[PDB]
């Protein structure tokens, strides 16, 4: 069982599939949640297209890197009309960095 | 004993 | 049985409604005015909390949700020290 | 195994990065920074949780959470153990900040003592009142520096207080001062038309004149109190001060009334409050005193055990609070476990009793004398149940100077002809007779009666039990039966009238006149008193089928007004 | 911004919160954006800088929930004749109202209320109808209510909601009290109602036994009390079912045991 | 359960942060075994193990039944004969690896 985080461009889908299920079923589980076809869209581990052929435990997303603690995020794209775009993946925010009180001033 | 408790 | 939890940033953490309903705040905000199914899954906005906490909340949605009643030995949730505080008020007003 | 909640994990996570994020946690919602100084107490961290707690600042917006308090008190408690000296400072600090707010306006100075009010009481509840006074000193001059309607209910409100302080700090000479100020600020409220109500200034005042044995007026000002008892007073003044009227009630030997002032008052403290509350403890340990002195001692065991194993819970060891749990608890099991001779249990709490008020409290403090008294009573029993006669002499001899100091302490504070100096008159003069010491016997109880006498009026229980002992004196070691006969008729009456025939306290007078009447004739009297001793038997058996105190006091048995209305009727 | 304790003014953030209210206390579309915003207003006035604002948020409502059901009790008086309808209604959206109000306090009920005599928003609210709407009308509205029953025992037809809505809020008040959770519906309305049953059931029991014998009576036991039956089902709460259908028997079949058994 | 809690975040980090929190692990639980405080250095030592069980390397076997042998010393010097068989069987499989 593995945890991903689908994000494509500001969403971040947080859905579960079966270590062994393909990674057809996690485009066909958008269906459900931004209804357009698996068709239209592709995954992306790290700039990495994920076949419709290919399992998920196949592609690296084994279940100890992807811990719900801190599950493994996969990109996305919808093809826009016909040719897909790149990743638009924005970083979250930058929580405030707290100083180090070892640092010399 | 001999007397009462102690007050 | 989607919920789209909006961040004061913009970014959209779509969890899923069993996930969601176990901060008390979030289960609040889906109840009464809020719980009309707008689109299919309920736009919940969190002008308050920022992204890089967000995420985190999710995460402990997730986490708390398959991790619930565990025979084995449960691991403790990762908090950075720079979210630490962040997320100590975020978990505050979600009553997570 | 179940997923610990995302506040207690981000709680562990900001408690572990401490030192990045110290003055971070000031900014928290005042129901997260307590949340993280608990954490900081239970992961052990009471450096940190001292220095923190050591800020009023820090302080006043933790005891702005009244849900968690229970958790303050064994926090703060830990500190006081700890070495760090919380209190002292956060009653210097508070003097700072007025002191430095003293030249303001009266808005700044109205949110000041509302700050000291809260801080003073938990200092009081706490139990330090020796530094709780500093504050609610500070407190009242804020609302002595200006004469409007408000400050005067401050003062009114803040002299209460004072009172009450001073109260549990023995300084019994500062609180007719106290209470003076108060009258003053009353009148001057009064004179403007503004009735401030009068039931806690007058329970404090009741405690006071208890505690310096004035039962006379201690009752006066009961009946004063409780005819000031309206139906919005806070719950906590309605149960202090039927606390305090329960009290006045049995020490002027009227327990009809004592029974119901003070059962109402443990139901309402346990109603309001609840079952580990340190304001439900201290009902719970006048509750005990009632029925202790009621001749219902093995219930009062169950009591003040009760009471005691609230006042380990909320606050823990080395209180002052904890203290006076343990030296009535150590009174109440030498007094129930006394023909027994088990002393074990007894000792134990008196040596903590000494053990913690030795440490909180200096040498000459008037409540190290009550613990001392119990402990050397207890000593004297055990030395007297021994065999090795070196123990006899030695135990003994540490009874004597406990004895000694307690009597030295009560001397200097109360003076030569009270109450509470004719106990330890008493108590020394049954230790000489235990020592083998009778001329200093017979001169000790000759005191003791006299003070009881000439204070407690002719036929009270306290110089009853005086005269049963002095006629053991006479008894069992002089051989003056003439004397002694007299006084354990003279005792035997008393107690019969106070306490009926189901006194427990009757056996000690009964066998003493049996051995004298063995001693010098007439064994007709023997046989009569045999008899009477067999049917007390009887009837003590009849009566030992007793039930818990706690049932007794039920539930909803009745109702503020009605308590207070029956015992004003009952005058 | 965060949720981070900031200075705010009371009568801003108030008058926003307000407006949404209203709202809710009357069922007013009100947008979801807005909701989800007030959650976070509720938020920042109880953890305000630099005293937490939660008292005086509590004071307001319990200010506007008093204003509210006493403009509803004067706009029902205004109304005669008419009041059990509009009672009903007014009630079903003031409860609809309690409920979201309950969920939009939560922060309120969970870090002040129950951190601090003091009743949470959602059951304040209940308590404010019971004082300020049900006991002002504790007179008014049981006497067309017991009628209204009563001409349903007579062969009428009254409203299946309007008149089980009402008994069913004398119970739904009570949800706050674990004590006593059917104190106010079993004296302001059953102990009337009791009589009442009775009353009915005796006068007519004498019409019954002029023109009926012994057997034709036997045959009306079991034709008005099965009918009572279906009373209980339709206008009475589920917890009153056995100390009502037993009552009845008492004033039928206890007082003509006698003439029944002979 | 400072080191533990820093530990548990870097098990993922790069080779030189786990090398430095494994020489900070050696370090205080080698004091927290000398203080005498072996249900303390236990966990220190196991939190190093956690580190050491992440990478099936060269060094870290090294390091890993280095852990070992210092859990046996805070495990019977602490009364855990019954964990000490399981450590020791452990360091074995690590020394045959």
């Amino acid at each position: 069982d593995v945890f991903l985080m689908i994000r494509r461009h500001k969403t971040t889908i947080f859905t579960d599939a079966k270590e062994s299920s393909t990674v057809f079923e996690l485009k066909r589980i958008v269906e459900g949640i931004l209804k357009r076809p698996p068709d239209e869209q592709r995954l992306y581990k790290d700039d990495q297209l994920l076949d419709d052929g290919k399992t998920l435990g196949e592609c690296g997303f084994t279940s100890q890197t992807a811990r719900p603690q801190a599950p493994a995020t996969v990109g996305l794209a919808f093809r826009a009309d016909d040719t897909f775009e790149a990743l638009c993946i924005e970083p979250f925010s930058s929580p405030p960095e707290l100083p180090d009180v070892m640092k010399p001033q | 004993q001999k007397r009462a408790s102690g007050q | 049985m989607y919920v789209k939890l909006i961040s004061s940033d913009g970014h959209e953490f779509i969890v899923k409604r069993e996930h969601a309903l176990t901060s008390g705040t979030i289960k609040a905000m889906l109840s009464g005015p809020g719980q009309f199914a707008e689109n299919e899954t309920n736009e919940v906005n969190f002008r308050e909390i920022p992204s890089h906490v967000l995420s985190k909340v999710c995460m402990y949605f997730t986490y708390k949700v398959r991790y619930t009643n565990s025979s084995t030995e449960i691991p403790e949730f990762p908090i950075a020290p720079e979210i630490a505080l962040e997320l100590l008020m975020a978990a505050n007003f979600l009553d997570c | 195994w179940i997923p610990e909640t995302l506040y207690n994990t981000a709680i562990s996570a900001v408690v572990d990065n401490y030192i990045r994020s110290r003055r971070d946690i000031r900014s928290l919602p005042e129901n997260i920074q307590f949340d993280v100084y608990y954490k900081l107490y239970q992961q052990g961290r009471l450096c940190q949780l001292g220095s923190e707690f050591c800020e009023l600042e820090v302080f006043a917006k933790v005891l702005r959470a009244l849900d968690k308090r229970h958790l303050l008190h064994h926090c703060f408690q830990a500190l006081m153990d700890h070495g760090v000296k919380v209190a002292s400072v956060l009653a210097y600090s508070f003097s700072r900040r007025c002191s430095y707010i003293a030249e303001s306006d009266a808005a700044v100075k109205e949110k000041a003592i509302q700050v000291g009010f809260v801080l003073g009481g938990f200092l009081s509840d706490a139990g330090w009142y020796s530094d709780a006074e500093k504050v609610f000193l500070s407190c009242l001059q804020l609302c002595t520096l200006h004469d409007e309607m408000l400050h005067w209910f401050r003062a009114v409100e803040c002299c209460v207080r004072l009172l009450h302080v001073r109260n549990g700090n023995c300084k019994y000479h500062l609180g007719e001062e106290t209470f003076k100020l108060a009258q003053t600020y009353m009148d001057k409220l009064s004179k403007h038309g503004q009735q401030a109500n009068k039931a806690a200034l007058y329970g404090e005042l009741c405690a006071l004149l208890f505690a310096k044995s004035h039962y006379d007026e201690a009752y006066k000002w009961c009946i004063e109190a409780m005819k000031e008892i309206t139906a919005g007073l806070p719950v906590k003044v309605v149960v202090d001060v039927l606390r305090q009227a329960s009290k006045a009630c049995v020490v002027k030997r009227e327990f009809k009334k004592a029974e119901q002032l003070i059962k109402h008052a443990v139901y309402l403290a346990r109603d309001h409050f609840g079952s580990k509350h340190p304001k439900y403890s201290d009902t719970l340990l006048d509750y005990g005193f009632y029925l202790l002195n009621v001749d219902n001692i093995c219930q009062s065991v169950a009591i003040y055990q009760a009471a005691l194993d609230i006042r380990q819970s909320v606050f823990g060891g080395k209180n002052i609070h904890v203290a006076t749990a343990h030296e009535d608890l150590a009174y109440s099991s030498y007094v129930h476990q006394y023909s027994s001779g088990k002393f074990d249990n007894a000792l134990f709490h008196a040596e903590r009793a000494i053990g913690i008020i030795t440490h909180i409290l200096p040498e000459d403090h008037l409540l190290l004398a009550s613990s001392k008294r119990v402990k050397a009573l207890i000593l004297e029993e055990i030395a007297i149940d021994c065999h090795n006669k070196e123990t006899e002499q030695r135990l003994l001899q540490e009874a004597h100077d406990l004895h000694l100091s307690s009597l030295q302490l009560a001397k200097k504070a109360f003076g030569e002809f009270n109450v509470q100096t004719a106990k330890h008159y008493g108590n020394l003069g049954r230790l000489y007779q235990s020592m083998r010491k009778f001329k200093e016997a017979e001169e000790m109880h000759i005191k003791a009666i006299q003070i009881k006498e000439q204070l407690l009026g002719q036929e009270d229980y306290e110089v009853a039990l005086s005269v049963g002992h002095l006629a053991s004196l006479y008894n069992y070691d002089m051989n003056q039966y003439e004397n002694a006969e007299k006084l354990y008729l003279r005792s035997i009456a008393i107690g019969k009238k106070l306490f009926g025939e189901g006194y427990s306290g009757l056996e000690y007078d009964y066998r003493g006149l049996i051995k004298l009447y063995n001693s010098i004739g007439n064994y007709e009297k023997v046989f009569e008193y045999h008899n009477v001793l067999s049917n007390w038997n009887r009837l003590r058996d009849r009566q030992y089928s007793v039930t818990d105190a706690l049932e007794d006091v039920s539930t909803s048995p009745q109702s503020t007004e009605e308590v207070v209305q029956s015992f004003l009727i009952s005058q | 911004t965060s949720l981070k304790p900031r200075v705010v003014d009371f009568d801003e953030t108030w008058n926003k919160l307000l407006t949404t209210i209203k709202a809710v206390v009357m069922l007013e579309y009100v947008e979801r954006a807005t909701w989800n915003d007030r959650f976070s207003d509720i938020y920042a006035l109880c953890v305000a800088y630099p005293e937490p604002l939660g008292e005086r948020l509590y004071t307001e409502t319990k200010i506007f929930l008093e204003n509210h059901v006493r403009h509803l009790h004067k706009r029902v008086l205004e109304s005669e004749e008419q009041v059990l309808v509009m009672y009903h209604r007014y009630w079903e959206e003031y409860s609809k109202g309690a409920d979201y109000m309950d969920c939009l306090y939560r922060y309120l009920n969970t870090q002040f209320i129950k951190k601090n005599p003091l009743m949470e928003i959602g059951e304040l609210a209940l308590d404010m109808w019971r004082k300020l709407m049900v006991e002002p009308l504790q007179a008014i509205l049981i006497r067309m209510l017991l009628r209204e029953i009563k001409n349903d025992r007579g062969g009428e037809d009254p409203n299946q909601k309007v008149i089980h809505g009402v008994i069913n809020s004398f119970v739904h008040v009570e949800q706050y009290k674990k004590k006593f959770p059917l104190k106010f519906y079993q004296e302001i309305f059953e102990s009337p109602f009791l009589t009442e049953t009775g009353e009915y059931y005796k006068q007519e029991a004498s019409n019954l036994l002029q023109e009926s014998n012994c057997s034709q009576y036997m045959e009306k036991v079991l034709g008005r009390l099965k009918d009572e039956e279906i009373r209980c089902r339709k206008y009475l709460h589920p917890s009153s079912y056995t100390k009502v259908i037993h009552e009845c028997q008492q004033r039928m079949v206890a007082d003509h045991l006698q003439f029944l058994h002979a």
